[PDB]
RNA sequence: CGGUAAUACGGAGGGCGCGAGCGUUACCCGGAUUCACUGGGCGUAAAGGGCGUGUAGGCGGCCUGGGGCGUCCCAUGUGAAAGACCACGGCUCAACCGUGGGGGAGCGUGGGAUACGCUCAGGCUAGACGGUGGGAGAGGGUGGUGGAAUUCCCGGAGUAGCGGUGAA
RNA sequence: AAACCGGAUUAGAUACCCGGGUAGUCCACGCCCUAAACGAUGCGCGCUAGGUCUCUGGGUCUCCUGGGGGCCGAAGCUAACGCGU
């Protein structure tokens, strides 16, 4: 049935990277989107639309690499290193605020739930609230 | 004089031996076959062209390969008619990257130009005019463009890279730039600057490798013709 | 390690370590991501159940609304002393002690949030199921039937061996 | 054809070879519940290059497009061997 939708995108996501490819379609809810806004903003993906397909809600993603590169192997850096599901519905993990990791130290991001909204964690311990943790990224 | 210059005789090559990262220089498969697009071809010759002019009045080296079968000739002309470095015959294993070892032969190659013109004139253990002046054989049919050749080039440029694969391996390896003419036989993303044309028709090797070798030496001053290549070109 | 050249046994010179101690044994945690929550694995190392069916259970697509159980936040009560940690003090120091300060999960109460999870109510058709039409198949069960061969039995014709082995 | 009865073989031969032979192999009904019961790889779903051979559907029938069976092997994975829509 797909049991994890956000899963589902994190992976679309870092297997089309992977490959370099230029886009990825992954079928859309609003909280996916909520997810994305956050991608887009702190500069790991180009940007995302809303389109069809088989018309069917999608939700183009466009990816972001670096320069090419050096000798043999020229394949750019990639943008997004990392990007991993902590809460999964075998395991919903949550924290307060006095407990929001610190990814890389600040060099990476963790996308985390909250009843202010969907929040990187610097914006979520500005706020001082807690809540569901999403997925690491960086 | 370019454009439908190209069209001439060279576009598209290949059919279902392809690279599918090759699939963005294609127009399609008309009749079996890969044709390919064009306009991006003279596309990428601007940037490769550019990349030429500014490497060879900057006064550099680029280093020519085609061992392939018709290209051969076609090679060791313009490399030649812009007294540039060639290989020809077999690349070995390890030209730049066993560099400083395999010049050796040519140091050692020049020993021997050095014994024809020589006090030895007609001397020395009579079977040794074979032990020796075969040596010199060898020597002469492989190090004959690569003997000019004396610090690793500052590009390369090859005729079909995934037959000359044990080459663009080493310039990588090497930093070295990565010039080429590739089809849809190749893996794009290993050359630097690419020429999406066709490996295989000796008009097309022809009609792009002078060119290039125009820009060379016109980026010296002094054009000449039309090119002493035409082969038996039939 | 030791079998006639032993830095490994025993002694001796010398040396290393610790010192009113030094070693030994026992037991606990460590290293041991070697039960792996943090933090492991299962083709050939140990490890996929012989295969299904489906009970409990675990898990659950997209949209909207209610509720606010999970979850998050503010206040507040509780968290005795000792101990621990930080300070400054008293025994000449320290051990030991005094004084003061700062942590603190968990739970109770009051207020708040609602993204995600839960729940109630509605909605969709991308999952699942169904309909109509077409297909391929040594899938299973029952009855029936066909030819080739072996064995025996009956008749013919026919004579001294056949069979079997590496040789018998 | 286990067992078993003989014949060879052999230093011996409770075997390999040869001649016999009962259980059993076959059927019906009821048991047993095991295996190198193997892809030694649990089941479902989503994602990530291609080439070529093949079984079976459909289309506008060069081909395109489903569902099986194979091999080679992008990215990647693996201690390696390998695995690889
Ligand atoms: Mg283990
Ligand atoms: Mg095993």
């Amino acid at each position: 049935m797909l049991t994890d939708p956000i899963a589902d995108m994190l992976t679309r996501i870092r297997n089309a990277t992977r490959v370099y490819k230029e886009s990825t379609d992954v079928p859309a809810s609003r909280f996916k989107e909520e997810i994305l806004r956050i991608l887009a903003r702190e500069g790991f993906i180009k940007g995302y639309e809303r389109v069809d397909v088989d018309g069917k809600p999608y939700l183009r993603v466009y990816l972001k690499y670096g320069p090419r590169r050096q000798g043999p192997d020229p394949r750019p850096e990639q943008v997004i290193h990392h990007i991993r599901r902590i809460s999964k519905p075998g395991r919903r993990v949550y924290v307060g605020v006095k407990e929001i990791p610190r990814v890389r130290r600040g060099l990476g991001i963790a996308i985390l739930s909250t009843s202010k909204g969907v929040l990187t964690d610097r914006e979520a311990r500005k706020l001082g609230v807690g809540g569901e943790l999403i997925c690491e990224v960086w | 004089v370019k454009e439908l210059l190209e069209a001439g005789v060279h576009f598209g090559h290949e059919r279902k031996r392809w690279n599918p990262k090759f699939a963005r220089y294609i127009y399609a498969e008309r009749n079996g076959i890969h044709i390919i697009d064009l306009q991006k071809t003279m596309e990428e010759l601007e940037r490769t062209f550019r990349f030429i002019e500014d490497l060879a009045m900057r006064g550099g080296t680029i280093l020519f390969v085609g061992t392939k079968k018709q290209a051969q000739d076609i090679v060791r002309m313009e490399a030649e008619r812009a007294g540039m470095p060639y290989v020809n015959q077999r690349w070995l294993g390890g030209m730049l990257t066993n560099f400083k070892t395999i010049s050796q032969r040519v140091h050692r190659l020049e020993e021997l130009e050095a014994l024809f013109a020589s006090p030895e004139i007609e001397e020395r253990p009579k079977k040794e005019q074979v032990r020796l002046k075969h040596e010199l054989e060898r020597l002469q049919k492989y190090l004959s463009g690569f003997r000019l050749l004396k610090r690793l080039p500052d590009a390369i440029f090859v005729v079909d890279p995934t037959k000359e694969a044990i080459a663009v391996r080493e310039a990588r390896k090497l930093f070295i730039p990565v010039i080429a003419l590739a089809d849809t036989d190749s893996d794009p993303d290993l050359v630097d600057y690419i020429i999406p044309g066709n490996d295989d028709a000796i008009r097309s090797i022809q009609l792009i490798l002078s060119r290039a070798v125009d820009l060379i030496i016109q980026a010296r001053g002094g054009v000449v013709e039309p090119s002493p290549s035409y082969a038996l070109v039939q």
